[PDB]
């Protein structure tokens, strides 16, 4: 009666001003 | 956009890339893909070191050299660099100018493909906001147009896993699998490819020499691919001859070389071994028995098994030697398999089987499958093979695991290659097995109900006929019975034990010497057919190491002394005298 | 692609998207836009925005049917016709959609169609530099979708048919005996090749049984080696538990091993046409049998990730050692007994009837006979052989030796493997020692005869 | 004594004396006084509850893939945190 | 520690791939090996190709850092290998490679440095050494097949009780001065 | 906890690899001997070489908290190894 | 309903500067609270049971006249009993 037991970041762009 | 390409072309012309040679079926149906009125990308699918990349930049070696169709005879070839793109891109839209541009010059032309090597990159092209927007977004509408073609290179498991997942990009390039070559076809592309490697290291490769690479890489070398193989091969005995002394084989590298330098690859023991080689597997079994008195027979095959191996008359794939050892206790299993790893110096994997004794624990062997705690630890037995190739693999108690892992072990007896949770394959062709069994141990040792006692030897073969499946026993080379200890070996184990005495002695400066007649007391006092040598040791414990350890620990021998040892006839009890050699 | 405007700009500061600026004139309706979007992209990324979603009206699209593919191949012949200068015939265009549709799965019908003509078109305006053919024959569109499927059926070279006809002769030289296992699989390629193929079926499905020894495997291993395709061996030990069959088919996503795939499925997409091997069947868990009936029958298997392997061109073969103990089971009595039923019972036992069903035939090996003993001698030796030649050494074997060999390792229940273990011992042991240290190290030479009067053989080493 | 001594086997424990008796005679008693006497960790445990053989996974953990296999097992964190000590295995004979 | 440092020369001389890759257990010296190989390059020891070459090691982090501009990360990357390339005699050394594999990318991309890097490995413009276990060399770089190619493994096995009281006899002069004391040779042994 | 103690310093005075670890079970003192070894120093009863020395705690929460890019954590993290590089007798503390 | 934010938590709490109240469900705290050693420890369960009947109506009285203030209207003692 055995049971097997299974088992943010991101860059980003600048826009500078007109 | 020189920056983000380079031509291929130019490349060619002055410094070269590499000769192609074959591959005139995979040419041919690229160039089709490209002559296509729509959706005319071509997609070189294939393993690693196939010749992915080789076929595309060939391309344009070819054209400069004029052996293509007449449409590809002005058809020039971009290298884009993902890389290059993205160098400066910080700003919102400078990737979006950057890339357009580049496309935009490619459909003015109308007469230039672009070779997008490792394609599966630009599926996440740079794209800082979430959107969906990317480089993949991007020429996904010139691709279905057919403005432009771009050739495409990525591996299985990358198209599998992230270019497929883009249904409308994947629909765009059209695959063209790229298989590995033949034996003959690798051997003609090193032909090809000698002079460029001849030049670099200044060495004449033998006819003979790149025969052998690719037929030695075959046989060994697994984990790589055949073409990638046979010229990391080639590539690394030239370099070995310009780092070789300044003439002893500067002008060519002879077949010798070659093997040399696939055993340093593949860990495996080198071909024509050495003279120092020689003697120790000479000696091996002279060795062997002065550690291990008697059973002869189990070091003869022990020895004979690994000779062949070295000789070149080893199985052709499966293990150096697969040993059953069976017999009653104390006889010397696991000391003649201990002693045989210190002999050939080669690492002891040893198993204890007793552990693996559920159906679950086989998953410790090979890993637990994917979707699982367990997937990055792996295999015990697959890392351990793979760390150290040539070593022996002691599973001892292998009677007390599970049938399960009998099943496991018939590929490795027979196939000579276990299969790991990842995916990787372990290779057992230089591993000795030896697997120390105690079935039949409660038999032999029973007296059976008759006016004579019949040998129960026989009996213990029943069990193991019973505990271990008939393809199990098949597969291996030789069960070896240890039949016995005798009472003369068991003198010689007297003096063996004495021996590791005497070297735990000399640390504290103590120097024992044993007469004969004291010698011959403790084998009879201690000898039991049943228990084997074992009892020798509780005998010699309790009437040398006790005596020694209480003066050793109080008394003369605090300050090491000779310690002498005599029999007296008359109350037949050993003599200890102890003699202070501090002053 | 409607969907990318949803997103399209996240620099900090602005906040504002495409769709924010375009949500207020969708919504008072002043301006119409048409869109097109994936299903799956739908689903998952036009349905999250409710706004858009909302305003917009679905409008189904969907395969056509065979009949309106091919019509529309017709209405785009002249632009293909014209690029290519070529001419496509009525029987082609046909041809192109029921080809297509029936080996290529993973396109719709009709890119998929399309990309035959546009690749048809290329192939008859670049095949011939004199430009000799421009029409395009039916027989060119097979041709063209077996490159595309990478499927073998087409029709037979006349290279390609001198090795069917000798791939029986060549199989039997190297596995004696076994001829019924031999004409099953020979005969199943053949009608592939033929065109006498299962429509939906792998060409075939063998499960092999036998006593230990024989070769079952030898044959299967032989067979991909003769016939110069791949050999995709499994192991099934290794599957013992039930949680291990999803390896075979994938994890399912979300996990540490989804992004590795199927072991199964990519190996037979990489290798369309190769042998499945998987020996030792019966170690497997239930559940991996339950894999192979889809397989059987459906033809295609689908991995975690969905995509289908193509079964159609594979042999599959399945070694099994059910029943084993009791064909080496001596049966009480003065005579011993054929306990070859018993075993059948226990393969019956072990499969369920279904799968019984669905397999194109089981073959029962026979116990090696010593006449194909005596051949097993010469082949082991001519191995050997080959390994002295690597090290410059010529082997002369006796036929009185050969003879003593086969009945010192005759045994009708261990098989073939003792016959190996008997030339290790006699042939191999007295050799390496020479070869390592004697007249064998450098260019050698050996004979081997029978002593009549002592019954032992005589091994006489030249150092030459 | 021998061990501490420099004359142990060097490759087995120090002792593995299996005390049979009657009881009350002073068996787990023994080895009590001895942790106590050597100022060492009694690593006490009850072979009671390993009555069937699927309990010996608790003593050496469960494999990976399967429940519980984080925690490990009792018998051999326990040695590695305490490698000088007794380990009484009481009423094996039951296990 | 010759043999091992032999057949990275060795390596290192091939025409293409010369990217050496030292794998083994932690403790045995992979980066004694890395580093060994400039000390014995300024003393001269090492062959006359070798000599004349500036060994380099990358700081995984510090380029990674303030990299949150798009193509900040590319521009690193790609400036260093472009030194290294213009040089023709530097050999870059990769601390813990496995890390290049989950390098500066984000979460939909698939940009790393093991994806830049491979094109240039592949052509022999660059030398890269490498030092990682044989968990994380299976569990990921092996998975990356492709990189894998790139770069030739060499196994490194832990020195004999011979070979080490040798090591720590090298080594003695550095510790006996940190420490102020002198370690007899039975202490060492 | 001068035996403790005693061990932490031995570690550090190391030329390499003087990264003491404390391993216990919960609520042992196990934060306060490393917080204990500030607050010696403090009032001069630790021996001379680590007298004139900083002990700093980092905290991996905050670290970890407002990065929101792929360099942001890289910096912050090897801006705080410089600082302690920089001053040879300054040690870290790692809850 | 804290465990529906549980990195910022552990700190505030062996700072020990301010000090703050929990409501976490009792299956949410063995999911949570339990696992997570360093929280537990720094939170004390504070068990909180629901009224007995005679409690229940006698709360609802206590609160009547509040009700009874708001919309003008009453309720009888038998009828919130
Ligand atoms: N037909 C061929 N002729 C000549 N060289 C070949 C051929 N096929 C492969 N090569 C060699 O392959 C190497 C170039 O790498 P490829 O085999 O194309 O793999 P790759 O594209 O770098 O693999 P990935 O994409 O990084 S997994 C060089 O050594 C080529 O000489
Ligand atoms: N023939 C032998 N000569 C010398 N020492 C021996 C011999 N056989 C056993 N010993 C010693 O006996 C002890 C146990 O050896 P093992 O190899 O474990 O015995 P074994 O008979 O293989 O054990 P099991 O329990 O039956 S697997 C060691 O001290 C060995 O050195
Ligand atoms: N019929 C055969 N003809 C020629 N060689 C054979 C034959 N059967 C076995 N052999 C030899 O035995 C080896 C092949 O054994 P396999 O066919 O792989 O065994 P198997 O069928 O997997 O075994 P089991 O015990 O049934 S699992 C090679 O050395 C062959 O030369
Ligand atoms: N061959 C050697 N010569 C000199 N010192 C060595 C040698 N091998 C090991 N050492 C010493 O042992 C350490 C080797 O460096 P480590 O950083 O331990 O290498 P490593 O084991 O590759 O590292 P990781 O971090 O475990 S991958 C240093 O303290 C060296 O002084
Ligand atoms: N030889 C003895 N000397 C002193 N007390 C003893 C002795 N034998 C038993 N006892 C008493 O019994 C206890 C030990 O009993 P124990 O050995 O655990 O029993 P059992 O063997 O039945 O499990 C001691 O702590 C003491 O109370
Ligand atoms: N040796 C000690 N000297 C002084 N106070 C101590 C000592 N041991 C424990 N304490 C007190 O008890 C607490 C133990 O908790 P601590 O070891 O910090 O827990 P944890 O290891 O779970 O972080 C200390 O913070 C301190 O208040
Ligand atoms: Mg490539
Ligand atoms: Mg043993
Ligand atoms: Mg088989
Ligand atoms: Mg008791
Ligand atoms: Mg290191």
């Amino acid at each position: 009666k055995t049971n097997d037991w299974l088992d943010e970041k991101v860059r980003d762009a600048l826009k500078p001003p007109s | 956009t020189e920056n983000f390409t380079t031509n291929l072309n130019q490349l060619a012309r002055v410094g070269g890339i590499d000769p192609l040679i074959g591959r005139e079926k995979e040419l041919e149906r690229a160039i089709q893909v490209l002559c296509r009125r729509r959706k005319n990308n071509p997609l070189l699918v294939g393993e690693s070191g196939v010749g992915k990349t080789a076929i595309a930049e060939g391309l344009a070696w070819r054209i400069v050299q004029g052996d293509v169709p007449e449409v590809m005879a002005d058809c020039t070839i971009y290298s884009l660099d993902i890389g290059s793109l993205l160098a400066g891109t910080k700003y919102r839209g400078d990737f979006e100018k950057r890339f357009k541009a580049l496309l935009k010059q490619l459909e003015q032309d109308t007469n230039s493909i672009l070779f997008i090597d490792e394609i599966h990159t630009i599926i996440g092209a740079g794209a800082a906001s979430g959107g969906q927007v990317d480089a993949a977004n991007l020429i996904k509408p010139l691709l279905s147009s057919g403005k432009i073609r771009v050739i495409g290179s990525t591996t299985y498991q990358e198209f599998s896993n992230i270019f497929e997942k883009d249904r409308a990009l994947a629909r765009r390039f059209q695959k063209i699998d790229i298989t590995e070559p033949s034996i003959e076809e690798t051997v003609q592309i090193i032909n090809g490819l000698k002079p460029k490697y001849e030049a670099h290291h200044d060495v004449r490769y033998t006819a003979k020499a790149v025969r052998a690479a690719v037929e030695l890489a075959v046989k060994y070398i697994n984990d790589r691919h055949l073409p990638d193989k046979a010229i990391d091969v080639i590539d690394e005995a030239g370099a070995r001859a310009r780092l070789m002394p300044v003439s002893k084989r500067k002008k060519t590298v002879n077949v010798a070389d070659i093997e040399s330098v696939v055993a340093r690859i593949a860990r495996i023991p080198e071909k024509s071994v050495s003279q120092s080689d020689r003697d120790t597997l000479k000696n091996l079994g002279d060795r062997l028995k002065m550690l291990v008195f008697g059973q002869d027979k189990a070091i003869e095959a022990l020895t004979e098994a690994i000779k062949m191996a070295r000789a070149g008359l080893g199985h052709e794939h499966k293990p150096v030697g697969s040993f059953l050892f069976a017999g009653p206790t104390g006889v010397g299993k696991t000391e003649v398999t201990v002693q045989l790893s210190k002999a050939l110096g080669i690492e002891l994997l040893r198993f204890d089987m007793s552990e693996y004794m559920e159906r679950h624990t086989v998953s410790r062997l090979i890993g637990a499958p994917p979707g699982y705690v367990g997937f990055d630890q792996g295999g015990l037995l697959t890392d351990a093979v793979i760390k150290h190739p040539h070593a022996v693999l002691l599973l001892d108690e292998i009677e007390k695991a599970h049938p399960d892992v009998f099943n496991i072990l018939l590929q490795v007896m027979d196939n000579g290659t276990l299969t790991d949770n990842n995916g990787r394959k372990a290779d057992f062709r230089n591993v000795v097995l030896v697997m120390t069994t105690n079935a039949g141990v409660r038999e032999t040792e029973r007296k059976s109900i008759g006016l004579i006692h019949q040998d129960n030897s026989t009996d213990a073969m029943e069990e193991i006929k019973k505990i271990f499946t008939p393809e199990f026993r098949n597969r291996l080379d030789n069960i070896i019975w240890f039949d016995h200890l005798s009472t003369d070996v068991i003198h010689q184990v007297v003096d063996k034990f004495i021996v590791e005495l005497q070297v735990q002695l000399d640390q504290k400066g103590v120097s024992l010497e044993v007469s004969q007649e004291a010698r011959n007391w403790l084998a009879e006092k201690g000898y039991d057919r049943a228990m084997g040598a074992r009892p020798m040791a509780r005998v010699i414990q309790d009437n040398l190491k006790k005596p020694l350890a209480n003066e050793l620990l109080f008394g003369s021998l605090v300050d090491g002394g000779q310690v002498t040892v005599a029999l007296d006839k008359e109350k037949n009890e050993l003599t200890y005298g102890f003699q202070s050699a501090q002053k």
